[PDB]
């Protein structure tokens, strides 16, 4: 009820704009999940089985936890209560009951809140005590025949009739389930563990290779855990810091439980005569009127929401308490909160609560609440320095064999390391086609396809290394600025430094699931390999090495290096300030069929700051002129678009692109291209990369592209909303109309015809 | 929504998308802005060997969203991975 | 002239200097006014609002029982607990004159209020005995209750983060609340920003002009969210107090003003207390306050003109919308036409509205007297 709704709120304490109407949300606590499932929560205690005082009971522990992806609670929402007994087992204090509720809305389960009750006093009814776990997730590493003889040899270890994946070489992992009734509260009286043993493919496939069943009775351990615990490993664990970082400070959060409880039992559910009246909670031998358990979690949980996930409430993932203070009313608790932890992305963050006056703590346990908005964005060329992210990988076990089966890669297939490369930079080195190992490498070389078609009409394949034959002893690359200056390997260099830098991360659980991630030039690559598993790294290298390759063997250049082509950055900020975006692409686009030459803006950086083109030395030559007249001719193109008609400012420029073309023209063959106004060009370029030109060669890197990638390896749900690409500045849609803003910009083949069939893919 | 249709599709998708990047501009204007505008992350964060897209991302807040973000009440965090290091990681000294 | 909210959180220190001071002239109907209000309060719709509870005689007599002077302030007890101080002050006017209240009230010319007193302005210029002044007193003062409660269901407070909450305290600002004053300022200016900041804003929370106290004396309104948003615009246009600009071209200089949050604790004038307003009617309807009940004029909020002009339609009815959703003109409702004297009854001692106006009108030579005081810091004011 949007009613009940702000009764709840009103009463706890909680006042955020989602909460209520105003601002672009309203959504209800996940407090409320209590309030709701109030039914299914409670009727459990009720049973023959579990019979005790329930008017000596007391709330013990609740934990709420967001589904993945699921929204919060609406006020328009249907939900429907489910709930069952995770465990009853007696401890000294009382008797315990844990409940396992879920609350499903349209059939999807949202968020299960958990929770524990306590009837309290002595119990021996062990005949009736039990317990539901579920086994922390473990991973297993097989790696000799004794590991996998052992694994086989147990009684417990079903192998299934799947395939005969050779279990030697990999890991497993197991995920159990199991049961345990108790009898002593030191010896279980009957265990069972039931669950299921995974593997992984190198194509990222989950297989169920076995599972896992064992039962006994009157044990003392569980047998099959502890085989775990040893040769194996947990995993998807917590990883908290040296140190915990404080959230509000010293400055210690302050709440008060407040007069009547009755104001709680209203909005709650809860009448229980235990937190209202005299004389019932006087029979159970309490302080008196104690405050509702459920409320002082509520109340500190607010605080937990504005502190921790600043006014988000989304982000707050979940939550759990451990009541051990009974709070009585007008009480003064005192709240600290700890940045403790992080798990997937996810702060963990310590809540403590305590009487203001006895410091006995009233509430204890952490909050899974979601780090802000981010944004990943990883770098292209030209900031290779080197030894780039080596003391990384000395520090990281991590990014280490990242590095490492990236080089195993390269040493065995091409005859180098990129390592190497990248530590102690190269002015030149060499591979050589030695022996057995050896031959295989220039099979390599010599099977380098590259694609430049004839002005008739008929596709050249080519190859790449020109100087390689079965007659051919050793390759040898070269540049007298750097190996790790030429792109064949500045490239896959780059992409390492950074899918390990980021894989690092992920590893201490700061990669966030619901973000957006780019790469420039380059790093659109990296990018993709990074959060999406678009292809192992060794593929990922290869793609990339073949990219710099076709990359610099499209231009042509003679004896002396002398190249065609160059590129060179442009700050209309440096024109006038009138000078648009769509002015520096008018004076280009206009120069480029004019001057019949090669001319384009490539990059597009900063909205008035940053520009680059590529294209001809001497179209470069000729927008560097025309830029250097309407700085120094003091132009506004908004005064002459009303002055001058559209044809008046254009025959106005086709008069001074043909005035400065033929003036670059008698000047030197090889135009040496310098520093203009906002024309600064950039040294080191050969090619006009990203442009029309290369359009030539993204035949042979496609078929490529599709040898490196394999359409199982990839989720749909990682870039289905996330991935920015460079030729569509819009996040990554598999829409049909999607295909039509990439056709019309490129004209894929693949693509009309598979716009064409669209009904096909209902 | 078959998934066995979704696959093939994202995947030529990529694949044509990856291909064509040679002969296609760059447009990283409109990418920062993606970004920045429509979904308001409060939290870049760059990954390379320099700061080259931080003062990148810091000079189209200036030059553009100088009004929208002091508006808003959005906070800006940018992060290079060398530079902003501890702060990626979450860690502070007591 | 009656004051009203004016960065006055020391209100219920005016009382005590009245209960404490004239005993004699007020002990009665501060004793029977307090029960209205103690009456009021349990209503079950002011109970939420009223947690902990309105007993003005208990906070007077046992001092450490008085309430923290954040709950003071808040708009249910703020209002009608403040109508009570502008009430004893006309009352013991009149009181220590040794006349009564139609005596006083026909040697004045006009009458208006800084919104909450507009209130008591209008039904203080309707009794002419002790009796008839303790009816049309217990009518505005449960009027207000029922203003000032209903406005802050309609728009209650939202906790904002706490980042952007410490940010406006330390740059000079305040505590963020909907009520936004800027001073030094010229309305064309003061617009552009607002139309700015409201530019990039959803039309749900956007940014108002709510009163208009001289040429560069405004007040904003709007969701406080949004108001912070426009505050960290102007804050990069103004200049800090540091800055010497007496070597500066004039028409160069960057701009010498002040921004400021105010303890008000809702969106009045403003759409934002829409919903409200329909509430606030139907719980007075009981009473009714036509405009020929009316001895001395009572001049709108929104526009100078008075309200006897009215068709004995209830002034409740209007003076409910001239509060919660029309701006306060104030310079214009002010303009009394040759005017020698003018008497500050309303709430706060050299902060009452007195002062401000006194400014609005230095040149003419209107006189100003703050009836709540007997001596102060401004020597400008009688």
């Amino acid at each position: 009820n949007a009613q009940a709704v702000a009764d709840f709120v009103h009463a706890v304490g909680n006042t955020g704009e989602a909460f209520v109407d105003r601002g672009k949300d309203f959504f209800a606590p996940m407090d409320f999940a209590i309030v709701v499932g109030w039914k299914a929560i409670t009727k459990p205690i009720f049973p023959r089985k579990i019979d005790g005082d329930l008017l000596k009971l007391v709330h013990l522990s609740n934990g709420y936890r967001m589904v993945p992806g699921a929204e919060p609670l609406k006020v328009g929402d249907v939900l429907d209560t489910t709930a069952q007994i995770n465990a009853v087992i007696n401890q000294d204090s009382g008797k315990m009951v844990e409940v396992c509720g879920t609350l499903k809305r349209d059939g999807k389960p949202v968020m299960y809140v958990t929770s524990q009750f306590l009837y309290r006093g002595v119990y021996t009814d062990y005949e009736n005590t039990f317990q539901r776990k579920d086994e922390v997730p473990m991973q297993l590493h097989i790696a000799t025949p004794q590991d996998l003889a052992v694994l086989r040899s147990k009684e417990w270890f079903k192998l299934d009739d799947q395939h005969d994946i050779e279990l030697l070489g990999q890991t497993l992992v197991f995920r159990l389930q199991s049961l345990v009734r108790f009898k002593n509260k030191n010896v279980y009286s009957s265990v069972q563990t039931i669950g299921q043993v995974l593997l992984e493919l190198p194509t990222k496939e989950i297989i169920q290779v076995a599972s896992v069943d064992y039962e006994a009775g009157e044990s003392h351990g569980n047998p099959v855990i502890d085989y775990l615990q040893r040769h194996g490993s947990s995993i998807e664990q917590p990883v908290n810091f040296e140190n915990p970082i404080p959230l509000s400070g010293k400055t210690p959060l302050e709440l008060r439980a407040p007069a009547s409880n009755e104001n709680y039992a209203r909005v709650s559910g809860d009448y229980n005569p235990i937190h209202v009246s005299r004389v019932f909670s006087s029979y159970a031998n309490l302080p008196g009127t104690i405050t509702h358990g459920m409320y002082t979690s509520a109340a500190v949980r607010s605080l937990v929401e504005t502190w921790a996930a600043e006014n988000n409430i989304g982000r707050v993932r979940s939550y759990h308490v451990n009541m051990v203070g009974m709070v009585l009313p007008n009480d003064a608790i005192t709240v600290k909160l700890e940045h403790v932890g992080m798990i997937a992305g996810r702060k963990i963050i310590k809540v403590d609560a305590r009487n203001k006056d006895t410091d006995e703590s009233v509430l204890q346990g952490e909050a899974e609440v979601e780090q802000p908005v981010t944004a990943y964005v990883f770098t292209g060329q030209g900031s290779q320095e080197q030894g780039m992210g080596m003391d990384l990988y000395a520090t990281s076990p991590v990014a280490k064999e990242v590095w490492d089966r990236a080089d195993k890669h390269f040493r065995e297939n091409y005859g180098f390391s990129i390592i190497d490369i990248v530590k102690n930079n190269p002015k030149e080195l060499t591979v050589h086609f030695g022996g057995p190992r050896g031959k295989i490498i220039r099979q390599n070389y010599m099977s380098m396809t590259f694609e430049t078609v004839n002005a008739d009409g008929s596709i050249k394949t080519e190859k790449i290394f020109k100087e390689v034959d079965e007659n051919s002893t050793s390759y040898t690359y070269r540049s007298p600025s750097g190996l790790l200056s030429a792109t064949q390997f500045t490239q896959p260099a780059l992409t390492l430094m950074e899918k390990a830098s980021f894989e690092d991360m992920r590893s201490k659980g700061l990669v966030q699931r619901d973000s957006t991630f780019a790469g420039h030039s380059l790093g659109e690559y990296s990018a993709l390999v990074a959060l999406a598993d678009v292809m192992p790294i060794e593929s990922l290298v290869s793609v990339v090495f073949y990219r710099g390759l076709t990359m610099q063997v499209a231009v042509e250049r003679d004896e002396q290096g002398r190249s065609n082509y160059a590129m060179c950055a442009v700050n209309p900020s440096r024109i006038s300030p009138t000078f648009t975006e769509q002015a520096l692409q008018y004076v280009v686009e206009n120069i480029a069929e004019v001057t019949g030459w090669l001319l384009e803006i490539v990059n597009y950086n900063v909205a008035n700051m940053q520009y680059v083109a590529a294209g001809d030395l001497r179209a470069l030559d000729t927008l560097a002129n025309v830029l250097n007249i309407l700085k120094m001719q003091k132009i506004d193109i908004q005064a002459l678009m009303q002055s001058m008609s559209l044809e008046d400012v254009r025959a106005h420029l086709v008069e001074i692109i043909q005035e400065c073309r033929k003036q670059t023209e008698a000047k030197p063959q090889p135009v040496q291209l310098e520093r203009g106004f906002a024309t600064i060009p950039l040294r080191g370029i050969d090619v006009p990369f990203h442009s029309t030109f290369l359009r030539s060669g993204v035949k042979p890197f496609r078929s490529f592209l599709l040898k490196k990638i394999n359409k199982t390896t990839i989720d749909p749900s990682k870039l289905i909303g996330k991935y920015i690409p460079n030729v569509t500045a819009k996040p990554f849609e598999i829409s049909k109309e999607y295909f039509e803003e990439v056709h019309r910009l490129t004209g894929s083949p693949k693509i009309a015809n598979i716009l064409a069939n669209w009904d096909k893919y209902e | 929504m078959r998934p066995e249709v979704e696959q093939e599709l994202a995947y030529t998708l990529l694949v044509e998308l990856l291909a064509y990047q040679f002969a296609m501009p760059v447009r990283w204007i409109e990418t920062q802005d993606v970004i920045l505008a429509e979904k308001r992350t409060e939290r870049i964060v760059e990954i390379g060997p320099s700061d080259t897209l931080g003062g990148m991302a810091r000079r189209t807040l200036q030059s553009k969203y100088e009004a929208y973000d002091a508006a808003t009440s959005v906070q800006r965090q940018i992060l290079c991975y060398c530079k902003d290091a501890k702060e990626i990681y979450y860690d502070v000294e007591p | 002239i009656f004051g009203g909210q004016g960065n006055i959180e020391e209100y219920f220190d005016e009382l005590r200097e009245i209960y404490t001071t004239y005993p004699s002239f007020v002990e009665d109907l501060i004793t029977s006014i307090a029960e209205l209000l103690q009456s009021l309060a349990r209503e079950w719709d002011a109970v939420k609002q009223y947690p902990k509870g309105l007993d003005i005689l208990q906070w007077l007599h046992n001092p450490e029982s008085q309430p923290d002077t954040d709950y003071l302030v808040s708009a249910p007890v703020s209002f009608p607990l403040i109508g009570l101080v502008q009430l004893a002050h006309y009352m013991i006017t009149c009181k220590t004159l040794g006349r009564e209240p139609g005596e006083l009230l026909e040697r004045f010319s006009g009458t208006t209020g800084h919104s909450q007193g507009i209130v008591v302005a209008a039904a203080i210029a309707t009794a002419r005995t002790w009796d008839e002044f303790a009816t049309a007193a217990k009518r505005a003062v449960e009027l207000l209750f029922w203003i000032g409660l209903r406005s802050q269901q309609a728009y209650p407070r939202t906790s904002l983060a706490p980042s952007t909450l410490q940010d406006s305290v330390e740059n000079g600002e305040g505590t963020p609340t909907p009520m936004l004053s800027i001073r030094d300022l010229t309305r064309s200016a003061v617009q552009e920003h607002i139309d700015a900041t409201n530019q990039h804003l959803p039309e749900d929370r956007h940014i108002g002009i709510s009163l208009v106290n001289s040429a560069r004396n405004f007040v904003v309104t709007g969701p406080p969210i949004s108001l912070y948003g426009l505050n960290l615009r102007l804050r990069k246009v103004k200049a800090p107090t540091g800055l010497d600009q007496n070597r500066i071209p004039f028409t160069q200089r960057k701009a010498r003003f002040v921004n400021r949050f105010l303890p008000i604790t809702a969106p009045f004038h403003s759409p934002y207390l829409a919903g409200a307003h329909a509430h606030i009617l139907g719980d007075v309807d009981d009473m009714k306050i036509p405009a020929s009940s009316l001895v001395i004029p009572v001049y709108d909020t929104k526009t100078g003109q008075d309200l006897r002009e009215l068709g004995d339609e209830d002034i409740i009815p209007e003076l409910v919308r001239m509060i919660t959703y029309d701006p306060v003109n104030w310079e214009t409702a002010t303009v009394f036409p040759d005017a020698t004297h003018i008497v500050d009854f309303g709430p706060g001692g050299v902060s009452g509205i007195g002062v401000l106006t006194n400014r609005n009108k230095d040149g003419t030579g209107v006189r100003v007297i703050l009836a709540g005081a007997i001596d102060g810091t401004n020597t400008e004011v009688g």
